Order: structure tokens, then C-alpha cells, then sequence
């Protein structure tokens, strides 16, 4: 029932501007602190910033002084971040979280924020035409090739989400070039192979990417 | 500020405890020390707050404790759903954190992976590239060795192999892509992915034909 | 410090508390809470207040002095050996990081 939602997060250039923004609802945001979390793909947590019940009083992290700004909308529900002059340093999940006295009960699923002088680049998307080369019984193996892309996240869907059941998206590479590539495979029955299309629905919303790919068996 | 052990692991069953050391400004004069648990892509959770209170929805058998300097999260019989990283946080004066502790659950039964070897499609040659998809999946204890082989010789260039990612159910997950030219991928009679997990290689062969 | 306040089991037990608004009828925000006070707000609220009023409130736990003057001093009625300890009064002077952190010793007999 308790639900936050972080927006916001993105692309921004080393000394570009940022505003993420938490959408709070299942409790009463007008009496609780708030603050935001940040953690370094494969590191850490670190609290960046904490705002008052009223709203009136800050509270912020060495690292961030002077650059973030946290407020509140008690009226809209919702809690902002303003970060200027970001760094690489900054490129973290931000977490929105309801802090107490100092602790995070609720947290939402966080939002990425990249700070790169590098330039979103969208994915070449290929299919991976089913074999039953490596599965036991009347299923066979079948997928998409997102290749090159930046930055994270990638989202990928099979026939618009109605195929759910077998589907398995791969955590991405990260290349030496700086770019990601991810695959994602789908157990499906044999014999459907030739009357049931298999379509996957790739989503990169850095760069505007919407791809769709059919998946047929090759000659 | 707040030092905790890199890892501690333990048997399912086993009552496990980690250590989160402070000054006596951070843990020591204070009752305000939180402890949270997380699991590979998610958010933490809020295990123990206040030194030991327990919110609802967090099982009776973690407990937090303080002595001095030095507050304890004990993890009394362990399940392999508390293989997850645990992070204390003190906030007194700060809102500061541990380093953070690698539970490992040792009990667990080992499984080979499940290799799935894609050649480079259609799409990808009229593209003029080409790279060879191994998929790696349901693998534990989670560690590989992925070893690309043209014909019999071996292949060093061209190889990005993923670290083995923790999935859902404790196994693990991994993906090793071959980057070739698709003169390269025609100019050989085969290519094998060797996967070498406890002492024991599953190969998967592709051919151009 | 060594300073105390003390009650006898069944008083009411007297916490002082105060602030001087920047300009009258500016009200700062203040809580009250049982323990010493955290990186924010108060550990175990019983008492918050606004720019305007009292937004949370607790039984035995009241402001009877002139809080909209500064006077945010607490009542605590009716004592218990229970409620012997300190006490958090957070003055939450607007702006980054410039709270009034009044921890108070109670000691209940």
C-alpha cells in the first residue's frame, strides 16, 4: 500500500542540472521527514539529503552541499531534488525514501541518474532465431540481440507483454567500448514454431528507441 | 565512520552475527543505529531500527543488538533467502553507513549451468558483424570460466564475458559475447563456448552452416 | 551537563524549552521527543509543531506556555517511573542545517 515513486533521473552532461521529483502516496507525507539515498552501481548506500515535516528545515551531505536542493509539496505529495554542477562521482540510483528520525521504512524503486560527457546511443536490435539445441523436450530456444547501447536501463517485452512465462532477460555487458549489450531468451513449445509469431519489444527511453523484432526460425 | 565485516558466512540453521563498529559519537552514546538488508536489484529493507526494534514484517529471527562501540545484527538460524548484503547506519549526529556484509549461506546444493549458444543472425551479417551470444543460466556456487575456442585453437580477442549476477532463486546467471567479422565466422569449420564451472566444462558448438 | 529535572511518581514534570521568533508571530517549527535528539526531527515524537500551530499531539504531553512567543517549554502529567530519561526538543530554525538541539534530563522517583 505504501508506494514512492522517483522520476526524474537520466543523462546530464559533468556541470549540467537535474530535478527528480517522488511521487508519495499509502501514508500521511505531511508528517513524516523525507530524504534521498544514492548508491554507485556496485557500491554502496549514501544518504544525500533530508528535508523537515514542515518542509522549513535542510539537511545535506558533505558531498552535495551547495549543489543539491531537497523540497517538499505537501499539497501535491511529493518530494524534489534539485542537483546542479553534477559530477561522475553523482552517477548513482537515487532511492526516495520516508527517513524518521534518521531511518528508512519505505523506499521507492530508485531512478538512475549518468553523468557523462558521453552521448546517449540507442540499441541495434537482433534476432536470435530458435534450436532446440540446448533445451530438453518440446521447447526451443529463442531471443533478441540489444547490441551497443548507453546508457542504462533497457526494457524488453515479448508480443506486448503477453508472453510472460519462460522469458529471461540477461543482466547487460558492459563492453570495452563503454557500451551495453543484453539478450533476452524465451522457452516456447516447438510445435506453435511455425503459426505463433514471437515479437520482443525493446524500450531504450534514454536515446527514444522503440523496437520491435520479430523472431522467426531461419531456413 | 561505521566498519562492518566484507563477508560472514554460515550453514543453514546457523545463528550468524555482524558487527558494525563506530565511535563512541556514532554508537557508543547513542541508541540510533538502524540495520538494512538487500537483495540483488532491489531497494533495502529496513531489518532493526533504534538499536533493536524490529518493524512488522521483518522475521523474529533477526535481532539487534549494542555493546559499547560495536552494535550486532544476529541472523539466528539462517535460510538461504538471507544470502542478501546487509548495511548498518548510524544516525546521531549523521546519517552514515557500514560498508556493508556478503551473507553467504554455505549449505546450498551445487548446480551445473545450462548453456545456450546462439550463432550471429542473418540480420547481424547483411549488417557486416557478428557476434556469437553464450548464455550461461541456474549455476551455483556462482562462479564461471568462459573459454571461446575457433575450430580447435583458442579465442582471447573478441571476448566480453558479464560476472555471474545473483538471480531470484539463490543460482546464478551469466553471458559471454564473441565480437567477430563475418569473414572470420565463415572462415571456420565450428566455434565452441566452454563453460568451466567446479571443475567440470559443458561446451556448446555453432558452425556457419 | 549535570542538570536534572525531577518529579515524584503522580506529579507533572516540568522540561523547559525556548526560542526567540526572528520577528513576532514567526513561528519555528519544534518537536519533542522521548530520547536524545537524532540527525532529524525527534526519536519517539510525542509533540510537533509548525509555522502556524500544533500539527501532532500526545495525552500528558502539552505546551501550556506562550509557544506562539517562544515558550515551547513541555508538561509531561501524570509521571511514571517509565518516563524518567532524556528528552528531545529540536527548535527547527529555517534553513540548511541550523536546528537547536535541547537535550533534557528527566528524573522520575
Amino acid at each position: 500500500e505504501v508506494q514512492l515513486v522517483e522520476s526524474g533521473g537520466g543523462l546530464v552532461q559533468p556541470g549540467g542540472s537535474l530535478r527528480l521529483s517522488c511521487a508519495a502516496s499509502g501514508f500521511t507525507f505531511s508528517s513524516y521527514a523525507m530524504s534521498w539515498v544514492r548508491q554507485a552501481p556496485g557500491k554502496g548506500l549514501e544518504w544525500v539529503s533530508a528535508i523537515s515535516v514542515s518542509g522549513g528545515s535542510t539537511y545535506y551531505a558533505d558531498s552535495v552541499k551547495g549543489r543539491f536542493t531537497i523540497s517538499r509539496d505537501n499539497s501535491k505529495n511529493t518530494l524534489y531534488l534539485q542537483m546542479n554542477s553534477l559530477r561522475a562521482e553523482d552517477t548513482a540510483v537515487y532511492y526516495c525514501a520516508k527517513a524518521n528520525w534518521g531511518f528508512f521504512d519505505y523506499w521507492g524503486q530508485g531512478t538512475l541518474v549518468t553523468v557523462s560527457s558521453a552521448s546517449t546511443k540507442g540499441p541495434s536490435v537482433f534476432p536470435l532465431a530458435p534450436s532446440s539445441k540446448s533445451t530438453s523436450g518440446g521447447t526451443a530456444a529463442l531471443g533478441c540481440l540489444v547490441k551497443d547501447y548507453f546508457p542504462e536501463p533497457v526494457t524488453v517485452s515479448w508480443n506486448s507483454g503477453a508472453l510472460t512465462s519462460g522469458v529471461h532477460t540477461f543482466p547487460a555487458v558492459l563492453q570495452s567500448s563503454g557500451l551495453y549489450s543484453l539478450s533476452s531468451v524465451v522457452t516456447v513449445p516447438s510445435s506453435s514454431l511455425g503459426t505463433q509469431t514471437y515479437i520482443c519489444n525493446v524500450n531504450h527511453k534514454p536515446s527514444n528507441t522503440k523496437v520491435d523484432k520479430k523472431v522467426e526460425p531461419k531456413s | 565512520a561505521l566498519t562492518q565485516p566484507r563477508s560472514v558466512s554460515g550453514s543453514p540453521g546457523q545463528s550468524v552475527t555482524i558487527s558494525c563498529t563506530g565511535t563512541s559519537s556514532d554508537v557508543g552514546g547513542y541508541n540510533y543505529v538502524s540495520w538494512y538488508q538487500q537483495h540483488p536489484g532491489k531497494a533495502p529493507k529496513l531489518m532493526i531500527y533504534d538499536v533493536s526494534k524490529r518493524p512488522s514484517g521483518v522475521p523474529d529471527r533477526f535481532s539487534g543488538s549494542k555493546s559499547g562501540n560495536t552494535a550486532s545484527l544476529t541472523i539466528s538460524g539462517l535460510q538461504a533467502e538471507d544470502e542478501a548484503d546487509y548495511y548498518c547506519s548510524s544516525y546521531a549526529d549523521s546519517v552514515v553507513f557500514g560498508g556493508g556484509t556478503k551473507v553467504t549461506v554455505l549449505g546450498q546444493p551445487k548446480a551445473a549451468p545450462s548453456v545456450t549458444l546462439f550463432p550471429p543472425s542473418s540480420e547481424e551479417l547483411q549488417a557486416n558483424k557478428a557476434t556469437l551470444v553464450c548464455l550461461i543460466s541456474d549455476f551455483y556456487p556462482g562462479a564461471v570460466t568462459v573459454a571461446w575456442k575457433a575450430d580447435s585453437s583458442p579465442v582471447k580477442a573478441g571476448v566480453e564475458t558479464t560476472t555471474p549476477s545473483k538471480q531470484s532463486n539463490n543460482k546464478y546467471a551469466a553471458s559471454s559475447y564473441l565480437s567477430l567479422t563475418p569473414e572470420q565466422w565463415k572462415s571456420h569449420k565450428s566455434y565452441s563456448c566452454q563453460v568451466t564451472h567446479e571443475g567440470s566444462t559443458v561446451e556448446k558448438t555453432v558452425a556457419p552452416t | 551537563s549535570e542538570v536534572e529535572y525531577r518529579a515524584e511518581v503522580g506529579q507533572n514534570a516540568y522540561l523547559p524549552c525556548f526560542y526567540t521568533p526572528a520577528a513576532p508571530g514567526n513561528l519555528v517549527p519544534v518537536c519533542w521527543g522521548k530520547g536524545a535528539c537524532p540527525v532529524f526531527e525527534c526519536g519517539n515524537v510525542v509533540l510537533r509543531t509548525d509555522e502556524r500551530d500544533v500539527n501532532y499531539w500526545t495525552s500528558r504531553y502539552w505546551l501550556n506556555g506562550d509557544f506562539r512567543k517562544g515558550d515551547v517549554s513541555l508538561t509531561i502529567e501524570n509521571v511514571t517511573l517509565a518516563d524518567s530519561g532524556i528528552y528531545c526538543c529540536r527548535i527547527q530554525i529555517p534553513g540548511i542545517m541550523n536546528d537547536e538541539k535541547f537535550n533534557l534530563k528527566l528524573v522520575i522517583k
